[PDB]
């Protein structure tokens, strides 16, 4: 997304990301959401197993 | 260095479509934009459209918005144009060049010679 | 046409797409250093300002 | 009395409070950078060779 990389299972989600944010951050600096760049929806990531 | 190979001569009937490829060398398909001239004999040289490979997108001349047909093939790195129900007032000189991004400079081919 | 160091000319670029493997492959350039990144990867990622 | 007084359990609230804050501070530690250019691993190696 926007060239942030890594491996894991998008599903939606219901954060409001305000108008200037693009990504969300967790408590390990890990991206735990993302806004997708064509569709501006939030999709949240988490591990696949 | 970028040089353009045009095709041949034709000639064709009223009613037919024409197809004149460009393919490219020097590699920078992708990253640069194919533009389409044409210059019918006692004129000037006439924009008529042109496509950008990497972006897939085409653009045509206001005169041209139907029976021209701009595409691109990046396997072989040649672009494409084709211009259909063709008469006699058709015939010109047709021109592919290049204007990469990155540079300022324009490449043309030698021209491609099209009557009906 | 160039401006003078003490007066630089700064630019901005946006809504565009960079395929920066020309100017790393043309060996026209004398100085080629990237910071902070690889050169080979300018075109993996997505930039902002 | 044990009902009435809150603190009266507290001997076994401590061994849950304490663990707790033992893998709070690693996830935390995460956070770091320990000298390196980010504290993410996929931004590491998404930018540079
Ligand atoms: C991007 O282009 C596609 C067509 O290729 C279109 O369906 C989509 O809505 C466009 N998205 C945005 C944000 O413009």
């Amino acid at each position: 997304f926007n060239g942030l990389t890594g491996t894991g299972v998008l599903t939606e989600s219901n954060k409001k990301f305000l108008p200037f944010q693009q990504f969300g951050r967790d408590i390990a600096d890990t991206t735990d959401a993302v806004r997708d760049p064509q569709t501006l929806e939030i999709l949240d990531i988490t591990p696949c197993s | 260095q970028v040089q353009l190979v045009q095709s041949g001569a034709e000639v064709k009937k009223p009613g037919s479509s024409v197809k004149v490829s460009c393919k490219a060398s020097g590699g920078t398909f992708s990253s640069s934009a194919i533009s389409w001239v044409r210059q019918a004999p006692g004129q000037g040289l006439e924009w008529m459209g042109g496509i950008i490979p990497i972006l897939d997108i085409t653009n045509y001349a206001q005169k041209f918005q139907g029976r021209v047909t701009i595409t691109a093939d990046k396997s072989t790195s040649t672009a494409f144009m084709e211009l259909s129900s063709l008469r006699s007032e058709d015939t010109a000189v047709y021109y592919c060049a290049l204007r990469n991004q990155w540079d300022l400079l324009v490449y043309w081919g030698q021209g491609t010679l099209v009557t009906v | 046409r160039f401006a003078s160091v003490y007066a630089w000319n700064r630019k901005r670029i946006s809504n565009c797409v960079a395929d920066y493997s020309v100017l790393y492959n043309s060996a026209s350039f004398s100085t080629f250093k990237c910071y902070g990144v690889s050169p080979t990867k300018l075109n993996d990622l997505c930039f902002t300002n | 009395s044990l009902s009435s007084t809150p603190s009266a359990l507290g001997k076994l609230q401590d061994v849950v409070n304490q663990n707790a804050q033992a893998l709070n501070t690693l996830v935390k530690q995460l956070s770091s950078n320990f000298g390196a250019i980010s504290s993410v691993l996929n931004d590491i190696l998404s930018r540079l060779d």
